[PDB]
């Protein structure tokens, strides 16, 4: 909550409590110290307001998506069916493939589930569209195959699947790394100015 | 300050338009033969709209019809929660940052390739000219 | 004569644009491309495939995929050199002096 | 003292007056521009059968620098258009072949 | 008429969503102020209740908009 | 890539040519040459890259919009090339 | 030593780069003159529309100060326009160097802040617009990645052409605008989306019988239709 | 016991087979099947949607006026490998609903378990008054009902 | 070329 | 009047703080440009005395 604002004389004071003598070493001292607070105050409200800011909207997009149960690269989703988070497990981490138990006819349904996930997760823009859709397509050529005469064929689709997966796990880690960095050396700087603020109000001298 | 406004334009009938009422259209009424063919539908037992079911296999995802007091009113309700998903990383974007200013991959990248090249162009003739500079330099 | 392009037609202005006397080639602007992912999709390609970062700058090549060479360049070379040469001994041509090869040159390329 | 550089920014104003005068249907301004593009230059000239000739990395290098500064394609019929292309070309070649192009982001 | 009966799937063009829409809106604003008449909604009517004290002055200047020159 | 590295790059450069000598330097000191050219021109991109990319950008645009008007977006770039060489070679 | 003498070829030989600089330097070189592009259009700020706005024809209001002058289409042109390429076409509607409505933040709270709320992207706020290469690049570019994506999609060349309306009419620094302007083509997408599922899925109807009336007159023709 | 387990499998596949060989409408030839398809069922803790299914395809050719829907989420629910997540709700009371079991519940957009009746409402003046009541008080409009000018005439409602 | 540059 | 237009004795309030907003945004505007500018040049020149 605010303060009200300070009191203001009621009679006006144009230039009569001005002063009439140059100012003494320990006062502009005390002036330089002053400077020194307003600029380190200003610094720690930077710091601070930042943090702020971005905790409060790194936190609405997180409530936003376990509203609207979203699951991303990261399966931390509670709230899936089994079946769902077995696709995406097998579409992020493992291998997508029809198995021969099923009919053809299953397969194919199969096959639509995976497209119909898969570019609904993933965007034009995303790199591993293109991959995905490729190995995709090459499962709709040979549905009607067995796994061990597939994979000679979609091998050479798949690794490039799996390599920009890899690539984008790898980009998450790094970010995930580097962020806590920046966030640990932001907040041992802002310490170390509170500390230099502490000292300089124990040195500060007026009234 | 919007209600009970004044009259702004003017209301008039042109000469010799026609109007198209006789002298008993206030008498006259409308009808609607809907009312009785539903009547009739329901005591000859005869073919009945899929709207009476809840139920809806017009799509592969449940959908349930809510009726607001009427078989003939309804509205299709989906049933599913459904799961949304992203083949994204997080923590890979920072769009209120300016990009374009900043030394490095990404700030190259969020830049282009054609500045990129101009700019190693650029590197390779002032290295040519330095080149020069250096061996006149060194020669003496 | 020549008159305003709305904006709705924008998107037929570029793929038709007017005659110039210097035009592009209109059946190719379709085809002009320069792919800005072109290294880091290969960076994210290498790299997941578990390269380090200096294998994958070793590794890297630049796009094959941009606009296509003109076929003058290998049709036309002779007379091309010797146009450029010319060009070079009489100053850029100045006062018709490269008349003759840049002549004979349009002749071969455009065959009334 | 700069004289590829200076060569260069000053082929890259011309192209553009070229471009603009094209546009603005001046044939005058636009053949003024084609007699002031350094054909003088005797490190294109000995560099321009080499680029001709030339195959595979530095000719891909040679290419994708010359879309990345120009990459609308000439007409194939207009010489003059042709020969600027196949200057500026001949220039970057030159460029590449004593001081080679390092067109990626990564790099160390 | 033109979807049960011309069979097509796609009756509305956008000028035909837009006006439906105005419609719409005309509707929501007609119910939602008494009295609300033809500035905001294409309307007119005679009989209106006005307070019994109609002052009348003059609208203000259009605002001065800053401009090069 | 730093102006201090750049700059120790050139000292090795200069004292390994005078312990070559006037007639063998460019035979011998050729990889000490490439990195001292390497670090003045990454420290001639950094310090530099704001008016090549204005440049660029005029290009672009055919030279129409008020930064592009006049010399000034050749002068700019020519001036700080002219003094990042003087303050790195000499 | 002096900077740069090879360089001002535009300079040394009276080239103008431009009918702007011709008429400055007095070259004299275009036959046709110079009709300068007033400064109006040159700069301005973005501003709002719509006639049903009530600040119709004023600037947009930003958090930060900003200059309220804004941008004036070219409403009346001239009958000859020589250069109808996009270069000359596109002053007519935008500023080719960005509207004059960019802040300059003095922390980096207030950037994140706005961003926050809606009111702050530097592709929208920090940007030129884009040439008439750069667009159709990018357009090759995702009609491209489209036709990897699926070659045998009928809405393929609409996805297509709404990407070169949203490109040409500059929807990075004008959204609205250029959402005004390309949301025909996205109901058309919508449209053959359903109409390839259609097809795809053998859904149909039970027509009627043909009416007492489908011909006004005996004499003219019913042109069948599928 | 898998061996019993893969010869329940086979047998069921068989049925499957020979039921599409014969058609839905020729149904009644397999019947051989069930008696060992209920003991299957009775011992593994299976279910093969027997019932549901030849309620069904009797049912499709004497069709009902709701044209089998019921039989056909039967059967779509019955099929389901976890077991069906919709029921029709047994009940004393005259009117059926459709029901969703808890263990399920977290899949759906439903405050309750009860998702309404399984037949649309009759026809109704009180039903449509209490409906349009309802949305008024929602609603919250002042201006409804409101008529600015009416056609003079001695009748309270010309026309309509 | 694509099929809406067509408009005759 | 006229004399009253040029002194803004005719505007509303309104429009005599949108004409002192306009100026301070010129102001501001003009002076962040010339501090972008001089430190530019301060920068490459290295010395203080430019941005004097």
């Amino acid at each position: 909550t605010a303060l009200p604002p300070p009191p203001s004389a009621n009679v006006a004071v144009s230039f009569t409590a001005a002063p009439a003598e140059p100012l003494s070493r320990g006062e502009v001292k005390a002036a330089s110290l002053k400077l020194e607070l307003q600029n380190i105050e200003r610094e720690l409200k930077d710091w601070w307001m930042s943090r702020k800011i971005l905790r409060d909207r790194n936190i609405g997009l997180f409530n936003l998506l376990q509203h609207h149960n979203f699951a991303g690269l990261s399966v931390n989703n509670a709230k899936l069916s089994d079946s769902q988070r077995v696709m995406w497990t097998d579409l992020v981490q493992g291998k997508p493939d029809v198995e021969d138990k099923l009919s053809v006819d299953a397969r194919e349904m199969k096959v639509d589930m995976y497209e119909k996930l898969f570019k609904q997760a993933a965007d034009l823009e995303n790199p591993c569209r293109m991959p995905g859709v490729a190995y995709l397509r090459c499962l709709r050529d040979t549905l009607t195959e067995t796994q061990s005469a597939r994979r000679s064929s979609c091998l050479n689709a798949f690794s490039s699947f799996d390599a920009c997966r890899t690539g984008l796990l790898k980009q998450q880690s790094a970010a995930v790394e580097n962020s806590l960095v920046r966030q640990n050396m932001a907040d041992v700087r802002a310490k170390a100015l509170f500390e230099r603020r502490a000292v300089l109000l124990d040195l500060v001298e007026g009234k | 300050s919007m209600d009970h406004g004044m009259q702004y334009s003017s209301i008039y009938w042109e000469t010799s338009h026609r109007t198209y009422l006789p002298f008993w259209a206030s008498l006259t009424q409308k009808f609607s033969w809907k009312i009785m063919d539903d009547q009739i539908r329901s005591f000859l037992r005869l073919p009945k709209p899929v709207t009476t079911e809840p139920f809806v296999f017009s799509s592969g995802s449940p959908y349930i019809r809510r009726y607001f007091g009427d078989a003939d009113i309804s509205v299709p309700v989906p049933l599913h929660a459904p799961a949304h998903f992203a083949f994204v990383p997080t923590g890979t974007v920072s769009p209120w940052e300016e990009t374009g200013m900043e030394t490095g991959p990404q700030g190259a990248a969020a830049r282009g390739a054609a500045a990129t090249a101009f700019r190693a162009v650029l590197e390779s003739a002032w290295k040519c000219d330095i080149d020069e500079q250096i061996k006149e330099k060194l020669h003496s | 004569a020549a008159s305003t392009i709305p904006i709705s037609q924008w998107p037929s202005l570029l793929y038709a644009p007017p005659s110039s006397p210097a035009n592009p080639a209109v059946e190719a602007l379709p085809e002009m491309q320069f792919d800005d992912l072109h290294y880091p999709r290969q960076m994210l390609l290498c790299r997941g495939a578990g390269y380090s970062l200096e294998q994958c700058n070793r590794m890297a090549q630049p796009d094959a995929r941009v606009t296509p060479e003109n076929p003058a360049e290998k049709l036309l070379k002779e007379e091309a050199v010797a146009a450029i040469a010319c060009l070079s001994q009489r100053e850029g041509g100045k006062d018709e002096q490269c008349r003759y090869y840049i002549e004979r040159m349009y002749k071969l390329a455009n065959k009334e | 003292s700069s004289p590829h550089m200076d060569r260069l920014l000053g082929d890259l104003k011309l192209l553009a007056a070229y471009d603009s005068a094209a546009g603005w249907q001046e044939p005058k301004a636009m053949e003024s521009a084609f007699q002031s593009l350094s054909w003088d230059d005797a490190d294109v000239l000995k560099a321009l059968p080499q680029y001709l000739n030339c195959r595979g990395e530095q000719k891909r290098r040679v290419d994708f620098a010359y879309a990345a500064l120009c990459p609308r394609p000439v007409d194939e019929k207009d010489p003059k258009q042709t020969l600027m292309s196949l200057w500026m070309k001949a220039r970057l070649f030159s460029y590449d072949q004593k001081h080679p192009f390092v067109l990626s982001p990564f790099a160390a | 008429a033109r979807y049960c009966y011309r069979g097509l799937d796609h009756p509305f063009t956008l000028n035909e969503m837009k006006d439906f829409l105005f419609k719409l809106r005309e509707q929501y604003l007609v119910n939602k102020y008494e009295g609300i008449q033809f500035p905001f909604v294409f309307r007119q009517f005679n009989r209106v209740s006005t307070p019994g004290t109609l002052e009348v002055h003059t609208s203000p200047a259009l605002q001065q908009q800053p401009h090069f020159h | 890539m730093s102006v201090f590295e750049a700059r120790s790059s050139f000292l090795d450069l200069e004292q390994c040519a005078r312990a070559a000598g006037p007639q063998r330097w460019e035979a011998e000191c050729q990889g000490v040459r490439q990195r001292a050219l390497q670090a003045a021109a990454d420290v001639m991109s950094r310090e530099c890259g704001a008016y090549g990319d204005s440049f660029f950008q005029c290009y672009r645009h055919g030279f129409r919009l008020e930064a592009c008007q006049g010399e000034k977006a050749t002068m700019q770039l020519l001036r700080c090339q002219r003094m990042v060489a003087d303050r790195l070679v000499p | 030593s002096i900077l740069g003498a090879e360089a001002f070829p535009e300079l040394l030989s009276k080239v103008p780069l431009n009918p702007q600089m011709d008429e400055d330097k007095h070259f004299n070189k275009y036959k046709w003159g110079n009709e300068p592009i007033p400064v109006n259009r040159r700069t301005g700020s973005r501003m709002n529309s719509s006639i049903y706005d009530n600040r119709n024809h004023e600037a947009v209001r930003h958090p930060w100060s900003t200059d309220a002058r804004t941008f004036h289409p070219n409403d009346n042109p001239e009958a000859d326009r020589i250069n109808t390429q996009y270069s000359n076409m596109v002053s007519d509607s935008f500023p080719e160097g960005g509207f004059s409505d960019a802040p300059r933040f003095s922390s980096n709270w207030e950037r994140l802040l706005a961003y926050h709320h809606g009111l702050y992207s530097p592709e929208k706020f920090n940007s030129t617009t884009k040439t008439a290469d750069e667009i159709r690049l990018a357009v090759n570019d995702f009609a491209a990645k489209v036709h990897a994506d699926d070659p045998k999609n009928a809405c393929k060349y609409l996805m297509i052409e709404e990407f070169k309306c949203l490109q040409s009419a500059q929807a990075r620094i004008d959204p609205q605008g250029a959402a005004t302007k390309c949301v025909k083509w996205f109901n058309e997408w919508r449209q053959c989306a359903w109409d390839q599922e259609k097809m795809v899925k053998g859904y149909n109807y039970i027509e009627d019988r043909r009416a007492r009336k489908h011909k006004p007159y005996i004499g003219a023709p019913d042109l069948q239709y599928s | 016991a898998p061996h019993q387990r893969a010869a329940c499998e086979q047998l069921h596949s068989e049925y499957k087979q020979c039921l599409a060989k014969n058609g839905r409408t020729h149904f009644s030839a397999c019947t051989d099947f069930h008696s060992k398809l209920r003991a299957c069922e009775n011992m593994l803790g299976t279910s093969y949607c027997i019932d549901e299914g030849i309620n069904l395809m009797k049912c499709t050719k004497n069709p009902d006026p709701s044209f089998c829907a019921k039989e056909f989420v039967a059967m779509r629910e019955c099929n389901r490998p976890q077991g069906p997540h919709l029921v029709l709700s047994s009940s004393p009371s005259s009117p059926p609903h459709y029901e969703l079991r808890p263990e399920v519940k977290h899949l759906y957009n439903v405050d309750s378990t009860d998702l309404g009746s399984a037949v649309a409402p009759v026809r109704s003046k009180e039903q449509l008054d209490r409906v349009a009541d309802s949305l008024k008080a929602d609603l919250n409009l002042p201006g409804y009902g409101h008529i600015p000018y009416k056609w003079e005439s001695l009748r309270p409602n010309p026309g309509a | 070329a694509s099929p809406m540059l067509f408009t005759d | 009047a006229q004399l009253h237009a040029s002194e803004g004795f005719w505007d509303s309030e309104s429009e005599q703080q949108e004409a002192r907003l306009q100026r301070h945004a010129e102001h501001r505007n003009d002076l962040e440009t010339t501090w972008e500018e001089a430190l530019r040049e301060a920068t490459l020149a290295r010395n203080f005395d430019v941005l004097v």
